[PDB]
């Protein structure tokens, strides 16, 4: 019952500063090695820093003199302090315990930072009504947002099967649009309702839409 | 520097077969040295062997791990459909730890052509100046799939973005979305929306299409 729960990611302008932390439960941060990976857009797995139980620090060249990880005993809880963001950092970031100097061995769940300077922006949301022309299918079409990620659920989580949310695509104009999609029994439409629930933390936005038939 | 290359950089296996993973080093890695992690699309990576060949906790007894020296090889026994992901080597033989490049592992099965559904675009978002037609091509193997639209019998070009789920644990199928943008104007001077899906489980292309205001 290791447990290593991340917060702290998000928008953050170039040249500015962030502080990711984890919390952890079920072993004492202090008395462990403990790591930051990051893992930018589509690639591989990169160390970016590591305490030792007996405080050591080391860093990877790319950010050394601007990260700096340390430990509150008090809070068994890492953090990540950074600097001097740049879009090259843009990265989901984990922590992980490591044992000893050897091998990762649980991870967090990792939480994605945004070097950009471009400004947060909420969806607008449009349903994708069921009709004839499409077992039936509806939708929500969560259009142009900034950054990543939105969040979708159908009927507040009671609605799982047969949902896809597609991954999300960035439009010309610089904001992101995807679609979420669920196959519901055709006999359904009229009696149930159904509810995309849009999540957006970035713009501290959340918009239910209901999907009713045209 | 211990580089690690693993081999193949894609694998594509039908559940049932055996799949074997190579991660061969630069360099002799001391003491079998040697982890193996496996990342599911969206999740945090998870450690599947370390020190070469011990199975971690709670992995299942499908994977195991081999090798010895700069030759090491993580075997899948029997492939389950939750299998697909990126799995990545790591070496604790010599400073800096290093990991592979990763060997992405997909999910073969038996061909599935997709059910096809065209949404309008909304009042709602016709009030705001554009208009999102959007073809959903849903639950089929492989993913290879061609998308045309026309509109009043004219193909269009440059207009349209496609998005593609990753794999459906359950049934190792895909779903794409492709939507076509236009603006408002554009939309009402035309009558007939019409997606067209070729994909080898159709034996000829399906088109999907809807007159504008019925």
């Amino acid at each position: 019952q290791v447990q290593l729960v991340e917060s702290g990611g998000g928008l953050i302008q170039p040249g500015g500063s962030l502080r990711l932390s984890c919390a952890a439960s079920g072993f004492i941060v202090s008395s462990n090695y403990m790591s930051w990976v990051r893992q930018a857009p589509g690639k591989g797995l990169e160390w970016v820093s590591v305490i030792y139980s007996g405080g050591s620090t080391f860093y990877a060249d790319s950010v050394k003199g601007r990260f700096t990880i340390s430990r509150d005993n008090s809070k068994n809880t890492l953090y990540l302090q950074m600097n001097s963001l740049r879009a090259e950092d843009t990265a989901v970031y984990y922590c992980a315990r490591d044992y000893g100097d050897y091998y990762f061995d649980y991870w967090g769940q990792g939480t994605l930072v945004t070097v950009s300077s471009a400004s947060t922006k909420g969806p607008s949301v449009f349903p994708l009504a069921p009709s004839s022309k499409s077992t039936a299918a509806l939708g929500c079409l969560v259009k142009d947002y900034f950054p990543e990620p939105v969040t979708v659920s159908w009927n507040s989580g009671a609605l799982t099967s047969g949902v896809h949310t597609f991954p999300a695509v960035l439009q010309s104009s610089g904001l992101y649009s995807l679609s979420s999609v669920v196959t519901v029994p055709s006999s359904s439409l009229g009696t149930q309702t159904y509810i995309c629930n849009v999540n957006h933390k970035p713009s501290n936005t959340k918009v239910d839409k209901r999907v009713e038939p045209k | 520097e211990i580089v690690l290359t693993q081999s193949p950089g894609t694998l594509s296996l039908s559940p049932g077969e055996r799949a074997t993973l190579s991660c061969r080093a630069s360099q002799s890695v001391s003491s079998s040295y040697l982890a193996w992690y496996q990342q599911k699309p969206g999740q945090a990576p998870r450690l599947l062997i370390y020190g070469a060949s011990s199975r971690a906790t709670g992995i299942p007894d499908r994977f195991s791990g081999s090798g010895s020296g700069t030759d090491f090889t993580l075997t899948i026994s029997r492939l389950e459909p939750e299998d697909f992901a990126v799995y990545y080597c790591q070496q604790y033989g010599s400073s800096p730890r290093t990991f592979g490049q990763g060997t992405k592992v997909e999910i073969k099965r038996t061909v599935a052509a997709p059910s096809v559904f065209i949404f309008p675009p909304s009042d709602e978002q016709l009030k705001s100046g554009t208009a999102s037609v959007v073809c959903l091509l849903n639950n089929f193997y492989p993913r290879e799939a061609k998308v045309q639209w026309k509109v009043d019998n004219a193909l269009q070009s440059g207009n349209s973005q496609e998005s593609v789920t990753e794999q459906d644990s359950k049934d190792s199928t895909y779903s794409l979305s492709s939507t076509l943008t236009l603006s408002k104007a554009d939309y009402e001077k035309h009558k007939v929306y019409a997606c067209e899906v070729t994909h080898q489980g159709l034996s000829s292309p399906v088109t999907k299409s809807f007159n504008r205001g019925e």
